[PDB]
DNA sequence: AGCGCAATCAGCTGTGACTACCT
DNA sequence: AGGTAGTCACAGCTGATTGCGCTG
């Protein structure tokens, strides 16, 4: 048995994370398991580096006004 | 939780006996629903009950669903009860003691509300109408001030404790002043009605450890709803308990009064608002607020960023960092949207959309950035030769309401932590008792 | 933000409930104005945002009227009791006029409703009504200013509601079918505040939900304008649309054309 | 194919705005677009 | 000054306070101008801070205004005086004026009139009436190469002397750096040595109360002097510059970017200013009307600043035109005025107003500011909100929908960096059903569409798979005329695709729904002029991004300037009945196999 | 199969952003 | 570890070539 943290996304959220998989963005494979097209299975003790880099896409392409 | 949740919950004698002051009743009237006001009075000068059937009979049958729900809370609320009528009837009359006190408040009959004003003459230390709002805001000022914890604002520890019970401010070490929590964030976002409501029904709540009547405190309050402002009343008249009440409410800006020991009390506007415009928001996302007090900028600064400071207004820019940083601290968008739309500057209620729903729509979509991905920790199971068996054990796990999610296409599943042993040992008996 | 306005005019015509009293009847003034303040009282107790204005209409002029019970309700009450008092009062039958000015409150009752709406908050608005009690027997000499003021309120979107005590009058079955009110004939006069509660209460938005009569059969007979009497048939011009009872061979009203 | 327009259909019109903005409303004119109005 | 909340706090410098809410009006130690537009005295408020200052966004509510050296100038180029604007200003304040403002004010306009430009006998002349000025600038070694053959002094009366035609543009660049800005001031009432023509506007063409304003503005005192007037393409913009030509009533001379906006300004003298063909000539290399010996002359940049080698014909018509003084000379377009080329092209011809019109004045490199010098100061700049309130200028409805990218795409998005990524999120299946659904619903509405699209490798198979019309660009120009021609009076076609091309100021007809897709990348000017070719709800116009790509950013940069105009840009995230009724790219297979040829470019 | 109008290619330039190399 | 000149896409213009049509 696998023990982990499921993630439930967007369909383009799973892609960009598959792809961060094979990237080696992390330094690591620890996106081990896709289950869903829209939820994958990722271990858990590195949750926040995912949480960095999708907020780093998040407002790269956003423009703040600040 | 609004008036009628509260009630609902009380034994019905708790609600028999708040029904005996003319106060309560006509504040349970104005709470009650459109259509069951028109049923209260017509219902008011009759000694007979009524047919279920005929008061059925009464509203169209598209509107059947409003007839029912203000019948339900009229029966949870016991204003009128049921009664077998003769034949195997059903018949429906309001509550007596209701009925004569609500008819007593609106006819006229029995004695006045407050004892008497004219007996020590006028007032030698009268205040005026904007002086007793002047004072109202600062206590209230002064309170929330206590809640960030800010040396200028010592309030009793009593005051402290009521928080503390409420929720708001942890004590986690002796000493110390305790830290607000993000509830308190949400409450402070919260209008100042809502946040007075809230923390009467706290303390209506938390008064069984004090050994207060609730139904004497519910009584008070109601009578100070309907109070007249800028108008004194007679503090005799009262138990001890109602003193300390009094005294507390003063404490809390409600009530003002010049001395413990003086027999005038002024209710203010805050208690005439306690049963039930500045900030000007711009399609470029700009704030302008008509506001001098630290309070309202704090409160504005939470979930926008500060650009200007004048004497007499406030130039600032919502934008996506700064309402992602206040739902972060605990603040969802729906608190942020109603807290702009009451406070909204008159000029804005021209519109019929208070706030432009531009500015609505992308504080919404600011919120759903935060919550895009889902985390749900868990065990995943794929090891399943037969689909008979991952059928099987699926069924044990959602008998046992520990699943997370399912596939049946691929036979995958995942189970809560929790469960994982429960799901393991039944798994393993099926194996050996095969 | 609902603010509902409820404008009671009170038929407080003397030699109608002089007449009453004389009849020695279960039902007078004192306790027709007991019936109104109740149902106003009523009013005021179903939201904070209702507003009330009572107008009494009598044959010299339109007086605007306004321990235990409500201490507005009982300011209300005071006021109420004191001007009526002064108006019956001081009410001294100078002239031959009879007729109630019934067409003037409803007038006064038009622009004190215009005056509270500029009031009015733009985040709210005021919805209002008008609830007329008839006592008097109706007045043709009135017809067109009935039938101005009824155009007036039905432009602004205003209720008139009807509550006929003895005789019927045809202008205010006009004014109910026009602008959508509630026209109803009390069969027992003490039971006034009962059939003021249960119907006249509840606003336009709970008159929806609630079954209520029927309307009554309204009738359209029009004025002459040389003898200001009903009529089934007349002759009217084509120019200025003048109503006459007899044929003329020069319009009178066509004369001011030149 | 009949599965592959069910599959195109509930990927496009629920991708990232709908999986949460159905959500609320299931827990809960004149600036109205003239499509969004029919 | 004050940092507690990360704002900048003045409550102590401005502490006045008579009246509580009289004055709707706010000042700032450094400078700018807020204003509140629910006001009784709102128009007269806008009267004042338009000719004190210019605007930098004009939302329902709060206008906010901003105090700059340049609208200084252009305030006291009007009979405005300093203790006016001083005390009108302290009039309507509300708080005080800081003492900050007052003396940025007081060194502003003091130095106004100190030195005048003049244009006299084909030769530059710098004329001031302060002697003492001269010797001040003497010492300025820039100056210096200006003065031909050692500038003995030029002695008259009043100190004046020569300055080199082709190195004006530096002079004037110099002398806003030495605290003594030049002004461009031609009275044209007086002059006995111009040729004045006879033109004169017929009495049928009447204009706007809002460019009367901008009229009387240009001429303040009777004097024309060379300014910006900023006004909406469907507003009336080439009607202000006809009727400026009919008063100034001397040789004009206009200046536009392409080839097509000539026969445009042709057309608008012929209707607005009864001139006959035999003075009107156009200067563009394809007719050749003429234009030696000419009253009203039309002509074209990228011609008259050639660096290579000109036309036997096109060079005599230059060494005519350039040999002579020209009466307001307007130049179309004014945004794209500072490049490299175009820059020279003032300085290649002598004129004594300049004229700018534009509708987006909006441009990237921050070379605006050099349009200040270049020619003159912002005169004139229409409040678009309330332009529209009058409705001569349609309400559009702007919209902004972004259309989620597919999972078969954002890999490959999100795979490739190198600028191969453009093509993924333009050729969204998902913003392609989105335009497909837009142009059917408001083709069954009857509603005329202008689909923009940049990239036009993906407009070719965006149009073609619609079987509609297209402008490739480099097409013809009978094509792109016939079928802009049929486009409008054509029930069976009402919309249209265009690349790039409608980005200027051309005669398209009247539209209601514009449609951009894929656009470039932060111009906020082609954002406007994109909008300016709707507005003439009436209209609306919708643009569709892709969401997690570049485009987002983009579009949010790219809506600042309209923003600040007051236009509010709705989200739509689902369009009604989508599923309602048959879209292209239904399944997965077509969508992938797009795919392959949107790959397929490798342009390597 | 000689003229002449019109379609077509070369050279330069504007607008906007992306990207490789080094003090 | 940071910033400016090439460079690409897409459009414009003008300056020549150069290629098809040219009468009841
Ligand atoms: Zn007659
Ligand atoms: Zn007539």
């Amino acid at each position: 048995v696998l023990k982990g943290v499921l993630i439930e996304c967007d369909p383009a959220m799973k892609q960009f994370l598959l792809y961060l998989d094979e990237s080696n963005a992390l330094g690591k494979k620890f996106i081990i398991q896709d289950i869903d097209d829209t939820h994958v299975f990722v271990i858990a003790e590195l949750v926040n580096v995912l949480q960095e880099r999708v907020g780093e896409l998040m407002d790269q392409n956003a423009f703040s006004l600040t | 939780r609004n008036l009628q949740e509260f009630l609902g919950g009380l034994s019905p004698g708790v609600l028999d006996r708040l029904y005996g002051h003319p106060a309560t009743c006509l504040a349970v009237f104005r709470e009650l629903p459109s259509l069951a006001k028109n049923w209260v009075m017509r219902m008011l000068f009759l000694e007979q009950p009524l047919p279920q059937a005929a008061v059925a009979l009464w509203v169209k049958k598209e509107f059947s669903k409003a007839q029912e729900e203000s019948t339900g809370l009229l029966s949870g609320l016991r204003i009128w009860h049921t009664q077998l009528l003769p034949g195997g009837l059903q018949g429906l009359i309001l509550n007596p003691i209701f009925r004569q006190n609500l008819r007593i408040a609106l006819l006229g009959g029995g004695k006045a509300w407050s004892d008497d004003t004219s007996q020590l003459g006028p007032d030698k230390h009268a205040r005026d109408v904007p002086s007793l709002d002047k004072y109202a805001e600062e206590r209230w000022e002064v309170v929330l001030h206590f809640m960030v914890g800010s040396p200028s604002a010592a309030v009793s520890q009593d005051l402290a404790q009521l928080l503390s019970q409420a929720g708001l401010m942890k004590s986690t070490e002796p000493g110390e002043p305790p830290c607000i929590t993000s509830a308190g964030f949400q409450f402070l976002l919260l209008d100042t009605p809502a946040q007075l409501w809230y923390f009467m029904l706290q303390y209506l709540q938390t008064a069984q450890s004090r050994g207060m009547d609730l139904v004497e405190i519910l009584s008070f309050l109601f009578q100070l709803s309907f109070s007249t402002l800028g108008k004194d009343y007679s503090v005799e008249g009262m138990s001890d308990s109602l003193l300390n009440f009094l005294q507390h409410l003063r404490e809390f800006g409600l009530v003002f009064q010049r001395k413990r020991k003086s027999r005038r009390y002024y209710p203010t506007r805050l208690a005439i608002n306690l049963s039930s415009g500045f900030i000007v928001v711009e399609t470029n996302y700009r704030l302008y607020a008509y506001t001098e007090s630290e309070l309202q900028i704090a409160l504005i600064a939470l979930f926008s960023e500060m650009l200007y400071r004048f004497p007499n207004m406030v130039v600032a820019q919502v934008t996506r960092e700064s309402v992602q940083q206040a739902i972060a601290s605990g603040i969802t968008a729906q608190q942020i949207i109603h807290f702009l739309r009451t406070r909204a500057h008159p000029v804005m209620l021209k519109q019929t959309p208070v706030l432009p729903p531009t500015i609505t729509d992308q504080i919404r979509l600011w919120e759903l950035e935060r919550d895009r991905l889902r985390f749900t920790e868990g065990v995943l199971y794929n090891q399943f030769l037969s689909q008979v068996d991952f059928e099987l054990l699926l069924a044990h796990a959602r008998e046992l309401g520990v699943l997370v999610f399912e596939n049946s296409a691929k036979r995958l599943m995942v189970v809560t932590p929790a469960g994982h042993s429960d799901v393991k040992r039944f798994w393993k008996r099926q194996k050996h008792s095969s | 933000d609902e603010l509902n306005l409820l404008v009671i005019v009170v038929d407080a015509n003397p030699i109608w409930w002089g007449k009453q009293a004389l009849k020695e009847s279960q039902f007078t003034l004192s306790k027709c104005i007991d019936a109104v303040m109740v149902l106003g009282n009523s009013h005021l107790f179903m939201n904070r945002s209702n507003k009330l204005a009572v107008i009494a209409s009598h044959i010299q002029e339109s007086r605007f009227l306004y321990d235990g019970k409500y201490e507005l309700l009982t300011s209300a009450n005071e006021v109420i009791v004191e001007e009526i008092k002064d108006l019956m009062t001081k009410s001294d039958i100078k002239g031959q006029h009879t007729e109630t000015l019934l067409a003037g409150s409803l007038a006064k009752a038009l622009c004190y409703i215009h005056r509270m709406n500029k009031e009015v908050k733009d985040n709210q608005e005021m919805k209002s009504r008008i609830l007329v009690i008839k006592a008097a027997e109706d007045s043709a000499l009135q017809y067109m200013n009935f039938m101005n003021v009824i155009f007036a309120a039905q432009k602004q979107n205003i209720l008139i509601d009807a509550c006929v005590l003895d005789s019927d009058s045809g202008l205010l079955q006009q004014a109910c079918d026009i602008t959508g009110g509630l026209y109803l004939k009390v069969p027992q006069m003490p039971s006034l505040l009962q059939y003021l509660l249960w119907v006249f209460l509840p606003d336009q938005d709970q008159r929806s939900q609630l079954i209520l009569p029927p309307p009554v059969h309204v009738d359209y007979r029009a004025a002459c304008f040389c003898h200001r009497n009903l009529i089934e048939i007349g002759y009217v011009c084509s120019v200025c649309l003048s109503i006459f009872c007899n044929f003329s061979p020069i319009c009178t009203t066509c004369e001011t054309a030149f | 194919g009949t599965s592959s327009q069910a599959e195109a259909a509930r990927i496009l019109a629920a991708s990232w705005p709908q999986n949460r903005e159905d959500e609320e409303k299931q827990k809960l004119a004149s600036h109205l677009f003239p499509f969004e109005k029919l | 000054k004050v940092d507690e909340y990360g704002a900048k706090d003045y409550r102590l410098q401005m502490p006045l306070k008579d009246d509580h809410t009289s004055r709707p009006l706010w000042v700032a130690p450094d400078g700018h101008i807020f204003l509140e537009a629910f006001s009784p005295v709102y128009k007269y408020a806008q009267d004042f801070l338009v000719a004190i200052a210019e605007p930098v966004c004009r939302p329902t509510h709060v206008h906010e205004y901003k105090l700059t050296a340049y609208s200084l100038y252009a305030a006291v180029s009007v009979g405005l005086q300093t203790s006016d604007i001083t005390e009108y200003l302290r009039k309507l304040s509300k708080t005080g004026v800081p003492d900050g403002i007052m003396q940025f004010i007081k060194l502003c306009t003091v130095s106004y009139g100190k030195v005048k430009l003049v244009l006299k006998h084909n030769r530059y002349f710098v004329e001031s009436c302060h002697p003492d000025v001269i010797q001040h600038l003497l010492q300025d070694p820039v100056i210096r190469e200006c003065r031909l053959r050692n500038s003995e002094g030029e002695a008259t009366e009043t100190v004046s002397f020569e300055v080199k035609q082709e190195m004006i543009e530096e002079l004037q660049k110099r002398c806003i750096h030495l605290e003594y800005p030049l002004l461009a001031e031609y009275d044209f009432r007086n002059d006995s040595v111009n040729p004045d023509i006879n033109i004169d506007l017929k009495p049928t063409a009447v204009l706007r109360p809002y460019q009367e304003k901008s009229l009387r503005k240009m001429f303040g005192n009777g004097r024309a002097r060379s300014g910006v007037i900023v006004l909406p393409c469907g507003a009336g913009k080439s009607l202000v510059g006809v009727t400026a030509a009919c008063t100034v009533r001397k040789r004009c001379l206009v200046l536009g970017n392409s080839a097509v906006s000539v026969e445009q300004w042709k057309a608008q003298f012929k209707m607005w200013s009864t001139i006959d063909d035999s003075q009107i000539c156009r200067f563009t290399s394809d007719a050749k009307d003429k234009p030696i010996g000419c009253s009203v002359a039309i002509s074209t940049y990228s011609m008259l600043g050639h660096t290579t080698k000109r036309s036997w014909e096109a060079e005599r018509v230059m060494e005519w035109l350039k040999t002579q003084e020209w009466g307001l000379m307007i130049l179309d377009e004014v945004h794209t005025i500072p490049a490299k080329m175009f820059r020279r092209v003032l300085t290649i011809v002598q004129a004594h107003c300049k004229l700018g019109l534009t509708a987006t004045l909006v441009r990237e490199d921050d070379k605006i500011v050099d349009l200040n010098f270049l020619i003159g100061p912002k005169l004139y700049e229409a409040n678009w909100m309330e332009l529209q309130n009058n409705g001569y200028i349609a309400k559009v409805q702007c919209a902004e929908v972004w259309c989620p990218m597919s999972p078969e795409f954002y890999r490959e998005y999100v795979a490739i960096k190198t600028k191969k990524r453009i093509l993924l999120y333009t050729m969204n299946p998902n913003k392609f059903r989105a335009c497909q659904f837009l142009i059917k619903f408001h083709e069954r509405r009857n509603d005329k569409i202008i689909v923009f699209a940049d990239n036009v490798f993906a407009l070719k198979e965006y149009a073609i798979r619609l079987n509609k019309p297209y402008i490739y660009g480099p097409t013809s120009q009978g094509e792109r005329m016939q079928i802009l021609q049929n486009f409008k009076h054509n029930p069976k076609i009402n919309t249209i695709f265009i690349s790039k091309v409608g980005d200027t100021s051309f005669d398209l007809p009247e539209a209601n729904v514009l449609i951009q897709i894929s656009s470039h990348g932060g111009s906020r000017r082609q954002e406007a002029q994109r909008l300016g070719r709707v507005l003439r709800y009436n209209a609306f116009f919708y643009s569709l991004v892709s969401q997690d790509t570049q485009e987002m950013a983009y579009s949010t940069k790219r809506q600042r300037f309209l923003v600040d105009q007051g236009y509010s840009f709705k989200v739509i995230t689902k369009l009604a009945g989508m599923e309602e009724e048959d879209l292209a790219f239904s399944t997965k297979e077509e969508q992938q196999q797009l795919l392959q040829k949107v790959l397929a470019a490798t342009d390597l």
